[PDB]
């Protein structure tokens, strides 16, 4: 399942509580089309293998500070963080490549 | 000032491209559906329940596709149009945005700023609540394509508008958004990414009521407007061409400039180019200097070549213009100065096109040579350039410029080029060729018009079609139909002019004025169309013209009245070429038939054939009809079927027919309801008259 981030405190709390599970942060907007057509796919993948992967949903409009902190402008963007440290990031709604990145980084 | 009304079509057929010419004839009439609409329904449901996403506004140059959207926005601002579906509207111009190359969503929102600047977050969280206005996607040389899609950029991030508007139209940023796209020419598939479903609105001009209010609402004093309207109505071709708001505005400006100091109103202009030259002559009062205007035309052509209208000050120096020349041009009014830092531009794109048309003729002395203007037959550049080479076109330029210039051979050499480039005949080509009002020209360039029929929409289009079809050789038959009652054959001499738009009493008023100097197109068909008394008066005026050569005319099922029949009979007196008159399925009375009977019995009016099927005539008028048969030496065939003529009428007609002077050969009379002895009398009459034949249904 996907968890919505409201502020930086919630973001750091989820990263702290994730432990050794791989973490994916997605940047999506209501007006964005690719974001809301790739969101269901990411949710299905998270449901399939929730024992190893956790997906976090953050809104750029409501969390501009988070976007400025992670230095991303284009959407959709998926950020992979391992042990509270970023390991990989990319932009684009390419379902196959994001599946591959999750598979390699899990 | 006030937004004069414009007609708008709602064709439920995508006008993307027609590579496979026209193919079957019913397909072509099916495509042009029409379905006129009001302003408060442009973004309505439509035929099905699927509301349109992108609305395209096509039309001619200056047709009004740059003010309709402004009126919509202003009306919403005062709250009288779409106050419940669009939370906000955004006004953008592609020509204005072409100058800058660094723009973003936040930047365009700030530049628009119709109200107090609202936060972007709530603007972008309501997709199906916004409207976007553009003033022509063809004015700049944009592509409007998104880069590889699959991603959207954040607002306030710099991006060329070429990819930004393309992303907006590509269902990427603000996907469910309504776009008020305005275009001049069709085939926007290359310019619009995956357009597919779109509402194709065709912008028309000013109808009779709209022209009335526009001419009334232009001056201050009522008498000035009254005399202006009277003169414009007197010049019929100006009435036909004043549909376009540009033409009406130019005519009104010319009238005001004439009436300014001391002049009498005189407009012999019958085409757009001649009116433009007359306006230029009014602006060029005296001023013997000529090279300055040539340099202005050259700069206009150079600007239109590189998709430019806003001329930079340095571009004026390289073309020879100086401070005094610019001051004089502003003083007269060809150029305008905006509250913008130093720059100059024309007052309209159409004048820029007109001046780009004169530089070519001033420097020259096929479609490849039209690369700078482009749009074969789809650009008013070609229209003005062609019309400037006519005898009337090459008549006013010789006063502004002291050069003699070519005498008709600069158009004779254009004849083979156009003739080679006019195999796919079209309406815009017809406007371009009509702009050249020459008998010598329009006899080899249009003597290939072997069409089968086409759509006629406007008054100027009808005038152009009549003028061009007349100046040919193959056509003999001209037919006009209301379209729903489409019943026509496929003869090579058949041209089918169909309309699916309701018109005011000017469709025939302007058509009857074109039958002057008629060519071999003698036969005329207008059956089915509903006329009025004034239209019939105009038709009889046309029949009265000495040089009119109408040989056979039919008026079947036009809902004629008895009063107009007297006018028709009077019009027939000044005619010696009409031979066949058809009044089948018409509503006449005994007195109406009396008016025809008075003229028919005269030795003149050599009408060989006459049809009176279903005219409701009774036995009262058979006395006059019998007098006609017993007096007229020219009636060869007469039809009187579908008439409740009873026994007395048949006996009266037999008295007339028995006269040896009768010239009738074949007559149509009903005999089902006649008595037993009536068939015996008719049989004996036919026996004693072998040249007499009576026919019926079957
Ligand atoms: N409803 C209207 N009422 C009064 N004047 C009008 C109306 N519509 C257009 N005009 C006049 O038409 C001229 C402006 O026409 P535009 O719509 O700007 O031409 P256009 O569509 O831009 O053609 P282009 O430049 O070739 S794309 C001005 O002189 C206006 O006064
Ligand atoms: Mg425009």
């Amino acid at each position: 399942m996907s968890i919505h981030i409201k502020d930086s405190d919630d973001l750091k709390n989820r990263l702290a509580e994730a432990g050794d599970k791989l973490v994916v942060i997605d940047f999506m907007a209501t007006w964005c089309g690719p974001c809301k057509m790739i969101g269901p796919k990411l949710d299905e993948m998270a449901n399939e293998m929730s024992d190893c992967i956790v997906v976090l949903k953050v809104d750029v409009d409501e969390c501009e500070d988070i976007a400025t902190e992670y230095n991303i402008n284009s959407m959709p963007t998926f950020v992979f963080v391992k042990n509270s440290k970023k390991i990989e990031e990319f932009s684009g709604a390419n379902v196959d490549k994001l599946r591959n990145t999750i598979i390699k980084l899990k | 000032q006030k937004f004069t009304q414009l007609l708008l079509l709602q064709r439920p057929h995508p006008r993307s491209q027609d590579p496979l010419v026209k193919r079957s004839w019913p397909d072509y009439v099916e495509e042009n559906r029409g379905h006129l609409i009001e302003i408060r329904d442009l973004f309505g449901p439509g035929l099905d329940t699927q509301e349109p996403r992108i609305v395209i506004l096509q039309g001619a140059a200056g047709i009004g596709k740059s003010t309709l959207a402004r009126q919509v926005k202003e009306a919403w601002g005062r709250g009288q149009l779409y106050g419940d579906r669009f939370q906000h509207v955004f006004y953008f111009s592609c020509r204005e945005l072409a100058q800058s190359k660094v723009v973003s969503l936040a930047e365009l929102i700030g530049k628009d700023g119709t109200a107090t600047p609202a936060p972007i977050r709530q603007i972008l969280s309501r997709p199906e609540r916004l409207l976007f206005i553009l003033d022509g996607v063809d004015e700049p040389g944009w592509v409007l394509q998104e880069p590889s899609s699959e991603l959207c950029l954040h607002w306030s991030q710099p991006q060329p508008a070429d990819a930004l508007l393309g992303s907006l139209l590509g269902k990427t940023i603000l996907p469910e958004a309504s776009f008020l796209i305005t275009a001049r020419t069709t085939a926007l598939q290359n310019l619009i990414p995956s357009l597919e479903q779109a509402r194709w609105v065709e912008v028309l001009g000013f109808s009779e009521s709209s022209r009335k209010e526009y001419f009334y609402r232009y001056f201050t004093d009522e008498r000035q407007a009254i005399r202006a309207f009277r003169l414009v109505k007197s010049n019929k071709e100006l009435w036909a061409l004043c549909l376009v708001p540009w033409v009406s505005w130019l005519a009104c400006t010319c009238l005001m400039q004439q009436m300014k100091r001391k002049e009498k109103l005189t407009l012999t202009s019958k085409t757009t180019t001649t009116l433009c030259l007359h306006y230029l002559a009014q602006a060029l009062q005296a001023q013997p200097l000529g090279p300055q205007l040539r340099d202005l035309c050259s700069l206009a052509a150079e600007g239109i070549w590189q998709k430019k209208t806003l001329f930079s000050p340095d571009d004026l120096r390289k073309h020879g213009l100086d401070g005094a020349i610019i001051s004089t041009f502003l003083k007269m009014g060809i150029l305008q100065e905006h509250p913008i830092p130093l720059s100059y531009s024309f007052i309209h794109l159409c004048f820029q096109e007109f001046f780009a048309a004169m530089s070519y003729v001033l420097e020259d002395e096929k479609t490849l040579e039209a690369y700078g203007i482009h749009g074969l037959f789809g650009a008013s550049t070609t229209r003005f350039l062609l019309g400037l080479l006519s005898d009337e076109g090459e008549r006013e330029m010789e006063n502004i410029f002291h050069c003699r210039l070519s005498q008709g051979r600069n158009l004779m050499q254009w004849v083979p080029s156009l003739q080679l480039l006019l195999q796919p005949h079209s309406l815009e080509s017809l406007h371009c060729l009509y702009e050249t009002r020459n008998k010598t020209f329009l006899t080899q360039v249009m003597a290939h018009f072997e069409e089968m029929g086409m759509c006629v929409e406007t008054d100027m289009e009808l005038l152009v079609c009549t003028f061009c079809i007349k100046f040919s050789r193959h056509v003999k038959k001209l037919q006009l139909i209301e379209g729903r009652q489409h019943r026509s054959t496929w003869s090579p001499t058949m041209v089918v002019l169909f309309r699916w738009v309701p018109v005011t009493d000017a469709y025939w008023q302007i058509l009857f004025s074109v039958l002057k100097v008629t060519r071999n197109l003698k036969e005329l068909d207008l059956s089915g169309n509903s006329l009025s008394h004034s239209a019939v008066k105009s038709l009889c005026k046309t029949l009265r013209r000495p040089r009119c050569l109408l040989e056979t005319l039919r008026l079947a099922g036009c809902g004629l009245t008895a009063e107009d029949c007297k006018d028709l009979a009077f019009g027939l007196r000044a005619n010696q070429t009409l031979t066949e008159l058809d009044l089948s399925f018409n509503v006449l009375t005994d007195a109406g038939a009396k008016h025809l009977c008075q003229r028919l019995r005269q030795p003149s009016c050599k009408l060989q054939r006459l049809q009176l099927v279903s005219c409701g005539l009774t036995s009262d008028c058979c006395q006059d009809l019998a007098s006609v048969l017993s007096a007229s030496p020219s009636l060869k065939e007469l039809d009187l079927q579908q008439n409740n003529l009873d026994d007395v009428g048949v006996r009266l007609l037999c008295e007339g027919l028995r006269h040896p002077a009768c010239k009738l050969i074949r007559l149509g009379l009903d005999q089902t309801t006649l008595s037993d002895e009536m068939r015996q009398e008719l049989r004996a009459l036919e026996q004693e008259k072998p040249q007499l034949l009576i026919f019926s249904r079957r």
